[PDB]
RNA sequence: CUAAGCCGCCCGGUGGAUGGCUCGGCUCGGGGCGCCGACGAAGGGCGUGGCAAGCUGCGAUAAGCCCCG
RNA sequence: ACCGAUAGCGAACUAGUACCGUGAGGGAAAGCUGAAAAGCACCCCGGGAGGGGGGUGAAAAGAGCCUGAAACCGGGCGGCGAUAGGAGGGUGCGGCCCGAAAGGAAUGAGCCUCCCCGAAGGAAACCGCGGCGACGCGGGAGUACGAGGGGAGGGGACCGGGGUUGCACCGUCCGUCUUGAAACACGGGGCAGGGAGUUCGCGGCCGUGGCGAGGUUAAGGGGGUUAAGCCCCGUAGCCGC
RNA sequence: CGGCCGCCGAGACCCCGGCGCACGGACCGAUUGGUCCGUGAUCGGGUAGGCGGGCGUGCCGGUGGCGUAGAAGCCGGGCC
């Protein structure tokens, strides 16, 4: 995957980055992106740091089966996707670098578009009772992000 | 099953001309011959010089809405008009002193079709 | 598919006759605007042309 | 022209009132929704086959347009598909309108349009 | 400026249909040609390339050696 | 006048190969960059995979490479959205939204005003009378109105169509055996491709065409041809008399 | 319970315009076809089944064509 789903990208005012074939949960990636959308880059990085440190739960709105609630208001199911947070943090650092190279003030960068997709699946099998072999697969994730220097 | 009618464009045109001529002259002979000609091909009439000899008279006009075959003998002098003639049939008609013409020529000679006898 | 010999002969006759029909020839698409006459009969010397 | 206009209006009203005839359960499955069509219901218990009130209707011979204006362009002309200038040359400007085939390139479309406009021939897709 | 959720369009991922192509198949009247082996056959095993695993070809002279065109 | 990569031989390719069974034996999947590798020099970041610039190319067609559909998933946009019930639809219209082209239209749209004819059908005011009463009878009147059919003036850009949703009424899915299917009867997670009255021999009929007291050739032979096409003969035989 | 007076209510019945079918008639097109007129209160539901016409796909013999000024294919939309 190379293309982005953003329509009106402007190279003069915007920067973009992506990651492909990440070996993380696409569901949790979608959930984290939903929360990161619309935030400033620094705020998003601090958000991810808190999630990684387990100081801040991520709410679950779509994939939340058999998930317990968390202390405070708005919870409701939540969890701490550390691996997803780490990968997305690396992508955010990459896009920050792209903006800096283009010559955009890093303190005014707002995440205008961020999305996650399901990529290719790596197949595997696991043995089970009664001589049956059963699917045992990894689902990879694509991440895309484009930030804009607001004014 | 459907009756597709004659496949011969000449025969179809002859049928149309026959009906038109009947309307023009206010008679029924030509329309009768037309609906007899449009009979199914497995039922088209075939007549023999023997039958013509049996039921005709000298100097008479006969119309066969089909084919005329040359089995038997002819001794009368008759003018016969039919869609087709076999070689033997036509030879016998000519040798008897008559003439073997087509339906178009019969109409041209006798537009009103008075005294013409249909045979099937 | 079988074809009776006499029926095939009649079909050949009809085709040869239709060859000399002005309306059919032009209706088939052929350009006969400058042809002098249909049917076009030519002297036997045409048989010896080799080039 | 009086009867022509009356029947043209009648056809317009009829074909505005007419529905889109689609097979049963077309909306329920993507395989049918992506390829809209009408198929006669032939089931023993098919409600559409029974023609019950409250179910989609079926095509009938009574929906046909009036004979005089059947198949005509809504503008009233008779459509003729044209692929070249020679084909366009054999058209009647007073009663027929030329529709340029979708396959002819702009190069030939230029001459087709020029000939049409100098002959006073209506073109439905002049570009 | 509605949380979840449903329908429609656009973009993107997943997937490999469709269209086009074809050194491959299949079927044929006619035509050609039809045996090899104790002077060791067919079939097979193992070897053989500078980097060489499969296929193909070759046999300790081993992807080859000699002679006439 | 064969198929065109789920087709055609099982094998278009390192296919009777990989792999399965002790064995006899069984047996797949898998074609395509571009005209030319010109197959991305250099720069920033990342542990790396890669990402972003910048180059090549008519076009990334970027090797995970012709075209790139459907099902499925993520985002953006338009409509609905936490007091509301029916197989997810039908009829009619109202909100909100899209409306360049292919549909109508400035040679004039929605719309407003005025005049004429008018089928089936069809009032009332008002007046007279009958009935205990609901009410009815005669005049008004076959008048007003009426589907639709025509003409004139004003205004100047929308009507048709589409997405979603609101309301009123109606609507218990599809195929099947069955007397009877919404069925607590059977088959129905979704999408794409494949999939089921074919060939010969004999007999009965019909639609059409040739010849006709006759019809027709089979095996085969000759001419010509790139060729198996084309032309001519061939009375054995078969049926009818 | 015995009667009466109004009104509402179908695709039924009446009227207007349109389509097809059955039968008969007149015209044109060189094979099954096309146009128009007349009659229908005595034509218009439909399972098994019978008959007629038409739509669509691959290849062949002809005929007339399109295309790098952009074919097939694919997504959305307009018209018949």
């Amino acid at each position: 995957r190379f293309g982005y789903s953003f329509q009106n990208f402007d190279p003069k005012r915007m920067a973009r980055a992506s990651a492909r074939d990440l070996r993380i949960s696409p569901k949790l990636a979608v959930e984290v992106c939903r929360e990161l959308r619309g935030m400033m880059l620094n705020d998003a990085l601090r958000y991810l740091d808190d999630v990684i440190a387990l100081k801040r739960p991520v709410p679950l709105k779509r994939y939340n089966d058999s998930q317990g609630h968390k202390p405070g208001k708005g919870f409701g199911p939540g969890r701490y996707p550390v691996k997803v947070a780490k990968a997305i943090k690396k992508v955010l650092l990459n896009v920050k670098n792209n903006a800096v190279q283009k010559g955009l003030d890093p303190d005014k960068l707002k995440i205008i578009h961020i999305a996650a997709h399901k990529g290719p699946v790596l197949r595997g099998w696991y043995p089970r009772a009664f001589g049956r072999a059963t699917p045992f697969n990894e689902q990879t994730t694509h991440i895309e992000v484009v930030v804009e220097e607001i004014r | 099953m459907k009756r597709t009618g004659p496949t011969d464009p000449n025969l179809r045109r002859l049928i149309r001309y026959l009906r038109k001529k009947s309307n023009e002259y206010g008679v029924k002979i030509w329309k009768d011959v037309a609906w007899r000609l449009e009979r199914p091909r497995r039922q088209r009439a075939e007549v023999n010089v023997s039958k013509i000899n049996r039921y005709a008279n000298d100097g008479e006009m006969i119309v066969v809405p089909g084919s005329v075959l040359g089995a038997g003998k002819l001794e009368k002098k008759v003018i016969v008009a039919a869609w087709k003639f076999s070689e033997t049939a036509r030879r016998k008609i000519i040798e008897a002193g008559g003439e073997a013409i087509t339906i178009e020529e019969l109409i041209e000679r006798n537009p009103t079709g008075s005294g013409v006898r249909i045979m099937e | 598919e079988d074809i009776n010999k006499k029926e095939k002969r009649l079909a050949l006759m009809s085709a040869i006759a239709a060859t000399a029909n002005y309306d059919l020839v032009r209706a088939r698409g052929h350009i006969i605007d400058n042809v002098p006459q249909l049917p076009l009969i030519v002297v036997d010397d045409l048989q010896k042309v080799q080039k | 022209e009086k009867e022509f206009k009356r029947l043209l209006r009648v056809r317009a009203r009829l074909k505005r009132k007419k529905p889109r005839f689609l097979r049963q359960e077309w909306w329920r499955y993507p395989k049918f929704k992506n390829d809209p069509k009408w198929r006669r219901p032939k089931g023993i218990d098919s409600k559409m086959r029974l023609k019950l009130k409250g179910k989609p209707r079926s095509p009938s011979i009574g929906w046909s347009s009036p004979k005089l204006v059947r198949g005509l362009h809504p503008s009233g002309y008779e459509e003729v598909l044209v692929h070249n200038v020679k084909e366009l040359e054999a058209l009647d400007p007073k009663r027929q309108a030329a529709r340029i085939a979708h396959t002819v390139g702009k190069k030939k479309r230029i001459e087709i349009i020029k000939r049409a406009e100098e002959l006073g021939i209506k073109v439905l897709n002049p570009r």
